[PDB]
């Protein structure tokens, strides 16, 4: 039952799913970011 | 905006505070004659008190006149008595050290003779007055840490005349007694062996020098920044912590992590300060008895920078082009 | 020529030093003593004179070093050396440093 | 001598590894002399902390102190502790800021918490309290500036909140210390202390712009008008120091 | 974490910019508005430092050089690598030094106590800022700035002082250097009189303020107190860096023939006789 | 897996400064890096493309 | 004070006029400049003490 | 997604205001950087442009 | 093991903190130390491979 | 029994072994980024 | 052995960041000595092999 | 022989902390020692036994 | 003799650190200045045997 900050177990399982969902989306964003400027001039 | 505690804005002056005594009876070689300056009490305390002369202060002072005043009746000699010409090269003239052709043995009084002599007088005012600053604390039973600090600094005075120039096997290697003379040593001393900012002892002492202004503007700055809780009672504060020590401590802990007490704030200052000239006396000491060259030293232990571009002007612009024609 | 023509072909001329003058400007005597009660390396320097450039720099840089072939170099040529005596010290780097602000 | 110890390692370059190894023993003698007071580092809760830093305490030193006030070391428990702060933690964890639970400057804490020092004067060389008043000091008075006495004391907010009675001085170092003010009927009670360093004279009147004209008559008071305790005078400077955050909302509030 | 006493001082407010969206404390050290771009700036200037020291070829700490662009770019920006990351890192020196001050007066706020030390700090700020933007904005280009460099930056004092043919005849040094060697004289002086009150000889009773007050009056026959010393002291570190400041931007930017030579108004004055 | 109970150490206000720093501290220093090489430096590129 | 200050003001505007009264007599600013100095510390100081 | 819980932990108007001084700044640093370069410095290439 | 004691004596906060500082510092100087190299310059080798 | 930080015997039993599955996978990471640089540079 | 008592004597906490810190710049240093080296420079080795 | 009574004099704790500092140190110049020397610099004698 | 009696007036504690440091840094001292003659210098020497 450790908590340093006072969140539940449910509390922060909610919080950590909206931080992938925003983890995922910046994620996504760079890959297509990365894949086109590849693309333009790859650096591999 | 809020009263900044920079100037007093009411001064009080009562009866004159001839100092604390105790058995060793300081009393007896205290002047007993004070005045009050109301201009100099708007920075700081008002009241010119006695001053306790001893024979170690009258002995420093006695052979600091007879320093001065064969400095100055050779300056006087050296422009023929001319009291005008005197007066307009006074920042000009000194009483240049010895040849280096005599060595270490008595030049003549013209060609260093007197300097020795003035130096000799100069060497025992110096050191009858730490030794004042030293009785003075043993007889007023407190440390001796103004004594101690003073020694750091006479080390640095002896290396500078004494030591260095013994070391040296010259009597040449002495600071001239002039204002600019001993600024003309100073740039041909750092030209004569190398670059004397490569020198890690001179490095390490601007370290601690430009520690002791940082320090000391640092101190002096959260003091007054914490003298509206009796911050400049510092004492008060070691023997019995007040909020001016708190809150003087936890604004450098919580600007750069760390903090000191009311205390050892004082052997941070005490400690910079005095390393300025300690490690100034060892870099001079290691300089021409060791070294000789400092930039080579810097390139031998490779940490003097390297530089690909260029020299020449004509590397980078043209004369016409500099004179825009 | 390899002055004079350093970068271009510049030459010097007689109006080079005069400039419309009996005697050329910028000239210089020994002026030597300058001080009076002194002697040796005391008796060179500390004074403004004409020839210090303002400073208390030895006056007879331009005689010792421009007329008498004086060695000017003064550093030593390595990390640590023997300094015996009769090398440069820094009065000798005092008035290589007096000719070089003249420069 | 211009011979190396090995490779490149001369005279010049050992005495600078020496002070290397002074140095680092310097500052390791240094740091722990500044751990003397505030340490264990405790947490938020109040318990002591996990981290303790790379520094351990250093020795106990034995201050004797003067006029028979016994010996201090200060490496141990603090007698300047705090307790029942009126205090709550904004969050459950640690370094956050807490919020006080009632008046900030009638609690004293945040800019207006003050020390749990000694209930006794400062004592000068002499041995009798180190501020006093110059009705009883003898033979002081008013050298330059402006005199306070009798001017009018305007608050923060414009507010005169009456006059300086009196001013404390410090004998020993003959300077000034406090203001009495003779707090008006409509804002005050009696008389109370305002440090030197809060307070700005003018030709006409003194301001103190910390504290607003209703904070005076909570100002802390001394238990005899003759001296003031280093406790009363902590609780005294630290009140106006709290007015420059307590005053009014808009101080608090951030500036943009 | 904190101390046996730094709880009650751990208060919410007195932030200029924020609120209390970065009011809070990472383990001893306050995070601000400012103090988050204190840590944007200095990890951006530092890791610029180290991606120029990784192009340079050396991560010697000694040898690292981020030198300032050529006097020919003039005042404009300057390819990053021909010296546009000095730029870059000046830029982000200059506002991690805001930073640094304006940190310093949210937590002196929160604190109750003065604004000295933020203005003390602004005046190394001001010594800074005359060294790298204001005397190469007076001069015409970005290249007058000193360089990077541990010992880099050491050659640009060195050539600066030797670019006036003598630089300790330059009147505002000299004003400069009295203050230095005199600050560290009061340092030494001020932290010597009370380490020896707070410490006297073993077995004896320690001091109060009116020992020290009369030991300088019995030593140099004036003592200007435990206030007047501190007051006094930050004004002589403060026109330590105030007149270092002046003596490099007149160097250049208001005279540029020698040193030496500007004392020739002394000298030839007309009362002098000939 | 159970990365959730990050949270329970970290407390989310205090992180996202941390985060927010340190991304966009990389979002702008890698932008540079590339500024500062000839090949990536898409600014001179349409000088040098558009001759 | 404010007598001392005004002194003090005094001095320093008549070093402003001794600095620029040479000048138009030909010597120079920093010549000028020492000698309205001199005037503001030796001026001012004397009104300082001599009128309060 | 339900991005709307980040005013549950950060304050708005302490944000608006922080995020206001971030998009000009920012917004001034790359006009400034487009500025400092020939290809884009839109001042420049009308002088250019214009004869 | 037994290596989960670890957290008895080291705070889980100040430990985590102290790793994602460090590790970063190890992840940017790594990358630096090969871009100082003229083998490794994944930059260059843009630049060298493009021709 | 021993403690310096308050935890439990059981609570930094369950942190660890969430520390070490977030250390392999960090690991994880790292050993097919060094596997696709030896591919495309190997140093060895 | 006896040698469990070294934790009777040190401080178990501030031992263990004391080695944490000695262990790695330990291996910096060994790795940065090794670096100097020409013969042991795995970097130029690799740059040297491709050739 | 009698030795153990230097503990009644020396702190344990304070002794232990000098003499590990010192013993790293002694280690660490006598290894550097030798590396500045021609002779036992194992790391030039390994290239040299290599060619 | 009775020399035993220097540490009625020397505290053992303050002598023995003292000693302590002042051994180490004599016998570095000396281990140092052979290093610096051509002679006695073993590392120099061995090189020279080899
Ligand atoms: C070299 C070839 C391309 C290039 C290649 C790439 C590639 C490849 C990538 C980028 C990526 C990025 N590039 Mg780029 N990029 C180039 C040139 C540019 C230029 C320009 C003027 O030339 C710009 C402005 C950018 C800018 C950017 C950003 C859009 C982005 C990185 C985000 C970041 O660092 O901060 C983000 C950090 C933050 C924390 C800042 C947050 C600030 C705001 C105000 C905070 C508000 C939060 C508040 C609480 C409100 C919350 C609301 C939420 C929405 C719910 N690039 C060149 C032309 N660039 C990287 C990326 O990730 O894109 C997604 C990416 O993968
Ligand atoms: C071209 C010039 C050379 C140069 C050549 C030197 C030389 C030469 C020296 C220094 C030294 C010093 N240099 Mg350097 N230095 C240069 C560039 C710099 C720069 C810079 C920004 O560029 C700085 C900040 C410094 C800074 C310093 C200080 C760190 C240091 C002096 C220590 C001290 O406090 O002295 C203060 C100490 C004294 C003044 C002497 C003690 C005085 C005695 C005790 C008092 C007697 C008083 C007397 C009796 C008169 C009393 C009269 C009263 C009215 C009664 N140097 C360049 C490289 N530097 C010194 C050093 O090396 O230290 C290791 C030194 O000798
Ligand atoms: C040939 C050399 C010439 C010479 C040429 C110069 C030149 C050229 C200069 C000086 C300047 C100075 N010289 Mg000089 N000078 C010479 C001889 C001397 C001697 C001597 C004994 O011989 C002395 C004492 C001095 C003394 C000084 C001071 C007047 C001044 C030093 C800089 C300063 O004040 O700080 C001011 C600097 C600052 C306050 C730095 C600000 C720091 C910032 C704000 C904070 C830094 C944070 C940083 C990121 C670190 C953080 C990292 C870690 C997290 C902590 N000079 C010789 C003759 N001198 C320098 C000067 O005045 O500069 C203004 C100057 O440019
Ligand atoms: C030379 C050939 C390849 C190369 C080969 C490698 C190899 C091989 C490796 C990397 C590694 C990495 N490379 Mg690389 N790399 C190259 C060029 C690049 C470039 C570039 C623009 O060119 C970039 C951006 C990177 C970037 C990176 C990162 C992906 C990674 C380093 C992580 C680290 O150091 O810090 C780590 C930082 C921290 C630990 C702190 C992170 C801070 C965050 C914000 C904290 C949030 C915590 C918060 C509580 C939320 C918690 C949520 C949890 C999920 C619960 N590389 C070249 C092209 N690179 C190294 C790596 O680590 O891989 C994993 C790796 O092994
Ligand atoms: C009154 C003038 C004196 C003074 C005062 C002064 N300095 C101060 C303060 C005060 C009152 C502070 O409160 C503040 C402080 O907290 O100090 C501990 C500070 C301070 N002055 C400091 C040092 C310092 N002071 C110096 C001098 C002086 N400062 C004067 C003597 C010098 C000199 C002479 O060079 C230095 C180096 C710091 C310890 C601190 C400022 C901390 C700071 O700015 O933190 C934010 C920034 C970082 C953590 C890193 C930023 C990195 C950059 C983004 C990149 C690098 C830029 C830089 C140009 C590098 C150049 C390197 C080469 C030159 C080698
Ligand atoms: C941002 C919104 C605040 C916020 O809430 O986000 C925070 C994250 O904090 C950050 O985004 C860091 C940005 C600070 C850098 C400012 C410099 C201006 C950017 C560069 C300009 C420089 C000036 C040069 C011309 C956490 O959440
Ligand atoms: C580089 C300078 C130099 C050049 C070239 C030069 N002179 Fe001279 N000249 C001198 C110097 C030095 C003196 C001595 C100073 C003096 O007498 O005033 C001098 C003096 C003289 C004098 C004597 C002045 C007197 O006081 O009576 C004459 C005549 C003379 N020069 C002629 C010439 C002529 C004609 C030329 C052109 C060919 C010339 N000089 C070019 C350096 C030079
Ligand atoms: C036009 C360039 C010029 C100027 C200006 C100049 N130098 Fe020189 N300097 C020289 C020449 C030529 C020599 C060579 C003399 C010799 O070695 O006989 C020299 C030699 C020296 C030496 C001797 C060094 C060594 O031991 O070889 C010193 C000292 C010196 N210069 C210092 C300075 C200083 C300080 C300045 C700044 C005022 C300066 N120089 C400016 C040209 C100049
Ligand atoms: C020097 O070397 C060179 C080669 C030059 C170099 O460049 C080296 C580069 C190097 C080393 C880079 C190393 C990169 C690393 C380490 C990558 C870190 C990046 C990471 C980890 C990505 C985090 C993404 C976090 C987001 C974006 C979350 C989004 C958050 C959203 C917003 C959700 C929160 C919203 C809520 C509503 C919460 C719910 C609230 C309640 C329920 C209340
Ligand atoms: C100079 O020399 C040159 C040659 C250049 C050089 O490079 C020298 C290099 C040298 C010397 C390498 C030095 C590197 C070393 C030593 C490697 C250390 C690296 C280590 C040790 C890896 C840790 C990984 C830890 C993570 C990444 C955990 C992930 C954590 C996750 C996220 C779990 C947290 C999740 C939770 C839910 C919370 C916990 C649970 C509860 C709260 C229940
Ligand atoms: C300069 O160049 C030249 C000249 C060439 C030069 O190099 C000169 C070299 C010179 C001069 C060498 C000077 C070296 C000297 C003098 C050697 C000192 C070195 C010594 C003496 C070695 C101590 C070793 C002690 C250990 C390793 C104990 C280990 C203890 C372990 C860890 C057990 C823990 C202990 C406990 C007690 C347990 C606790 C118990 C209870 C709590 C019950
Ligand atoms: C109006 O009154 C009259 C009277 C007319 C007058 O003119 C007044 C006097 C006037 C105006 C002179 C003004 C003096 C001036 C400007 C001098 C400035 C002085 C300066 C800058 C000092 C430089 C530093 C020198 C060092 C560093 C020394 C250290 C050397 C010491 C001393 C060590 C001892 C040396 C020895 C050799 C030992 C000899 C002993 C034996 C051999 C036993």
């Amino acid at each position: 039952d450790l908590s340093f900050t006072g969140l539940t177990d449910e509390q922060a399982q909610e919080l950590h799913s909206v931080y992938m969902s925003g983890l995922w989306l910046f994620s996504a964003v760079a890959v297509v970011a990365h894949l086109a400027t590849f693309i333009w001039r790859p650096w591999f | 905006p809020e009263y900044q505690n920079i100037f007093t804005q009411v001064q009080v002056q009562g009866p004159a505070e001839l100092g604390v005594d105790n058995e060793n009876n300081l009393t007896e070689e205290r002047t007993t004659g004070t005045g009050f300056s109301q201009l100099i009490g708007w920075i700081g305390n008002a009241q010119l008190g006695p001053i306790y002369l001893g024979w170690f202060g009258i002995i420093s002072l006695v052979t600091g006149t007879l320093w001065f005043n064969i400095v100055g009746f050779n300056m006087l000699s050296q422009v023929g008595y001319s009291i005008p010409e005197f007066i307009r090269q006074l920042f000009w003239l000194a009483l240049e050290p010895p040849s280096p052709e005599y060595g270490l043995r008595m030049p003549p009084l013209d060609d260093g003779g007197w300097f020795i002599i003035a130096s000799f007088f100069l060497l025992v005012s110096v050191i009858s007055w730490w030794l004042r600053s030293y009785q003075l604390a043993e007889m007023h039973k407190m440390g001796k840490h103004v004594a101690w600090a003073f020694a750091a600094a006479i080390w640095l005075f002896l290396v500078l005349g004494l030591f260095r120039p013994i070391l040296m096997g010259s009597w040449s290697e002495a600071v001239p007694y002039g204002i600019f003379p001993h600024l003309d040593w100073t740039t041909a001393f750092s030209i004569r062996y190398g670059n004397l900012y490569y020198n890690p002892f001179h490095a390490l002492s601007i370290v601690f020098l430009y520690g002791s202004v940082l320090l000391f503007a640092m101190h002096g700055a959260t003091i007054l920044a914490v003298t509206r809780f009796g911050g400049d009672r510092e004492l008060e504060q070691i023997y019995d912590r007040g909020t001016a020590s708190e809150r003087a401590g936890l604004f450098w802990r919580w600007t750069m992590g760390f903090n000191a007490t009311m205390e050892g704030i004082h052997r941070w200052a005490w400690w910079f300060a005095v390393l300025t000239p300690i490690t100034g006396g060892i870099g001079i000491l290691l300089t021409g008895t060791v070294v000789d060259n400092w930039f080579l030293w810097a390139v031998e232990h490779n940490f003097a920078p390297d530089y690909t571009q260029d020299y020449g002007y004509e590397a980078y612009t043209t004369y016409d082009g500099f004179l825009g024609r | 020529a390899g002055h004079v023509y350093a970068n271009a072909e510049v030459g010097v001329t007689c109006f080079t030093c005069h400039r419309g003058q009996a005697v050329p400007s910028e000239v210089w005597y020994r002026i030597d003593p300058v001080t009076e009660n002194t002697s040796g390396w005391a008796s060179v320097q500390n004074r403004a004179t004409s020839l210090s450039q303002f400073t208390s720099l030895p006056s007879d840089a331009l005689y010792q070093y421009l007329l008498n072939y004086e060695q000017i170099a003064v550093h030593d040529l390595e990390s640590r050396v023997e300094t015996l005596p009769g090398d440069p010290t820094w009065q000798n780097t005092e008035r290589t440093y007096s000719l070089m602000n003249y420069f | 001598m211009e011979e190396t110890f090995f490779g490149n390692f001369d005279l010049a370059s050992l005495s600078l590894w020496l002070f290397y190894g002074f140095f680092a023993l310097l500052i390791y003698y240094l740091q722990t002399e500044n751990m003397r007071e505030g340490y264990p580092l405790e947490d938020d809760d109040g318990n002591t902390a996990a981290n303790q830093g790379p520094f351990p305490l250093p020795k106990e030193k034995t201050f004797k102190l003067q006029h028979g006030r016994g010996e201090l070391t200060l490496p141990g428990e603090d007698v300047q502790r705090r307790d029942n702060l009126a205090l709550r933690k904004t969050a459950h964890g640690n370094g956050f800021p807490m919020e006080p639970t009632g008046d900030p400057m009638l609690d004293g804490v945040g800019p207006a918490s003050w020390s749990k020092r000694r209930d006794v004067p400062e004592l000068d060389a002499h041995g009798h309290p180190k501020i006093v008043p110059m009705s009883a000091a003898e033979g002081f008075g008013v050298s330059a500036g402006t005199d306070p006495r009798g001017l009018p004391v305007m608050a923060g907010d414009g507010e005169i909140v009456g006059l300086v009675s009196d001013m404390w001085i410090d004998e020993a170092e003959q300077l000034v210390r406090y203001l009495e003010i003779e707090l008006d009927p409509e804002w005050g009670d009696g008389k109370r202390l305002v440090q030197r360093e809060m307070v700005r004279i003018k030709s006409d009147r003194v301001k103190v712009r910390s504290i607003y004209g209703k904070h005076f008559k909570n100002v802390p008071k001394t238990k005899s008008p003759n001296q003031v305790t280093l406790l009363e005078e902590d609780k005294i400077m630290a009140y106006y120091a709290g007015g420059t955050l307590y005053a009014d909302e808009s101080r608090l509030e951030p500036q943009l | 974490a904190l101390l046996s006493f730094e709880r009650k001082y751990r208060v919410r407010g007195g932030t200029l910019i924020g609120g209390d969206l970065f009011d809070f404390w990472v383990g001893p050290f306050y995070v601000g508005f400012f103090g988050v771009t204190t840590a944007f700036f200095a990890l951006l200037g530092t890791i610029l430092i180290f991606w120029g020291a990784s192009q340079q070829g050396t991560f010697n700490p000694w040898l690292i050089n981020i030198a300032p662009p050529d006097l020919s770019y003039g005042l404009g920006m300057a390819p990053l690598m021909e010296g546009g990351l000095w730029q870059i890192i000046t830029i982000c020196a200059i506002g991690a030094f805001v930073s640094w001050a304006l940190r310093e007066v949210e937590i002196c706020r929160k604190l109750g106590m003065g604004y000295h030390v933020p203005f003390a700090f602004s005046v190394a700020i001001f010594a800074y800022v005359t060294l790298v933007v204001f005397r190469p904005l007076l001069m015409g280009a970005w290249g007058h700035g000193f360089p990077y460099g541990i010992w880099s930056h050491l050659d640009w004092v060195s050539n600066t002082g030797y670019a006036y043919l003598h630089f300790h005849y330059n009147p505002a040094h000299m004003i400069a250097v009295t203050f230095f060697f005199t600050t560290t004289l009061a340092l030494a002086l001020h932290g010597a009189l009370v380490l020896s009150a707070a410490n006297p000889p073993k077995g004896e009773e320690v001091k109060g303020p009116d020992n020290e007050d009369t030991f300088f009056r019995d030593f140099i026959g004036y003592s200007i107190g435990t206030l007047g010393i501190h007051r006094v002291g930050l004004l002589l570190a403060l026109n330590a860096g105030f007149w270092s400041a002046v003596c490099i931007i007149i160097s250049g930017p208001v005279w540029t023939k020698g040193w030496p030579e500007w004392w020739n108004w002394w000298l030839e004055m007309p009362i002098w006789p000939s | 897996s159970k990365f959730y109970k990050i949270w329970l150490i970290f407390d989310p206000r205090r992180v996202f400064v941390a985060q927010g720093v340190f991304l966009f501290l990389l979002a702008a220093m890698i932008h540079l890096v590339l500024l500062s090489t000839e090949h990536f430096n898409w600014f001179e590129l349409a000088a040098a493309n558009a001759a | 004070m404010t007598c001392t200050i005004t002194c003090w003001g005094i001095g320093v505007l008549l070093g402003i006029m001794t600095t620029v009264g040479l000048m138009v007599v030909g010597w120079s600013f920093l010549q000028g400049a020492f000698m309205g100095v001199l005037a503001w510390l030796i001026v001012g100081g004397v009104l300082a003490v001599a009128v309060c």
